[PDB]
Order: structure tokens, then sequence, then C-alpha cells
DNA sequence: GCATATATATGTATATGTATGTGTGTATATATACACATATATATATATAT
DNA sequence: ATATATATATATATGTGTATATATACACACATACATATACATATATATGC
């Protein structure tokens, strides 16, 4: 979609834009199966990740 | 009532530069082309939607 | 006729103290102005008539 | 000679769409600046001094 460049700073709606899980995640963020599960049962993210 | 009279009389003839021809030079979301006013072949973009507005400015003319 | 002296006035240059940021997004809510048509309604403009 | 019967295009309004915007608190700890003034040096000059 359209992002903006350097002379834009306001991005756009959600109307317009779509998304994706990048390469870059999967090259530093792995092994996410052992991260520490937080200590509000809701809170169904963990901590953080790895 | 005659003092809010008074300051209408006050604050209504003062300031400097009446030339009011251009308020404001195009419009604030106006791309203004460097050639614009005068002859060549300069063109207008009437876009829709402000959000559009990302990459016009980058590789137009 | 000429030394001179100091006085204050204006450059000037810095150093004060403020004043406005907006930053950069998060967060909360709200507002805006148009195109698509029939169905009433209303309100006031004209005729006439004795 | 104006009271009134009446007719007709004004005002929402419905939902769908399609798009805008806006006031604020948050806070550092600087950033840029907004003037700004202010005190002091020195120049010239002229009028005193001789």
């Amino acid at each position: 979609g359209n992002f903006g460049s350097r002379t834009v700073q306001k991005a756009a709606a959600s109307r317009y834009i779509f998304a994706r899980v990048s390469k870059n995640f999967y090259n530093v963020y792995k092994d996410t199966e052992y991260a520490p599960v937080h200590q509000d049962k809701e809170h169904i993210p963990p901590a953080f990740y790895l | 009532e005659a003092a809010l009279a008074r300051k209408l009389a006050a604050e209504k003839a003062a300031e400097t530069k009446a030339a009011k021809k251009a308020s404001k030079a195009k419009v604030h979301k106006h791309i203004k082309a460097n050639l614009c006013g005068k002859d060549a072949d300069t063109t207008l973009f009437l876009t829709e939607g402000d959000s559009a507005i990302g990459y016009l400015i980058d590789v137009r003319d």
C-alpha cells in the first residue's frame, strides 16, 4: 500500500493497507514457545519474546 | 456597548500589507509547480483523497 | 590660534531569561461536507369580487 | 381593495457511501529563538581651556 516517504509523515488510514510478517522477524526472532508467560492469566501474550 | 463598538473600531482599522489577492498561496494541500503561472506545459493533477498525497511530490516533474 | 579632555551616545556583542515549543506518538472522544428521490408541507402569492 | 381559497416548491429525512478533520496530557532537557537590553568602550568634537 501507500506508506509515505521521507517527505510525508502522516500514514494513511487502515482502509487501503495490507500487512504481513517480514522475514527479518524470522531472522532475529526464533524459538518463541520458550517465552516467559505473563503473570496475568488473560495476558495471552507472554512477558516478552526471544 | 460603546466600549465593544470602540474595540471594533480599534482593531478593525489596523495592520499593513493590504494586498489581498492570495491570502494563502494556492492551497496547503496543493503542489505548486516551479514553472506554474508562466508559459510552459505546466500540468495540474486533480487527485481524489489527501491520503493519495504520498509519492505525488517524489516522481512528478 | 591651537591643545585637549572628557562625556555621553550609540554600536555591539554577548549572556538572560524567557517563550514556544513540538517533539513523537499514544490515548481519549467528537465534528465536518457532498451525490443518489419521493413524500409530504407550508406558506405565502395572486385573483376576484362586491 | 384586500380576505381568503388554494396550489406548489421550498425543508428534512431516511440509508448508503466517501471522504475529511480536531482539542487535549503526557515531559524532558534541550532547540531554536525572541528579542532585548544593557552596560561599557571609544570617538569626536566642540567647546572649553589657554
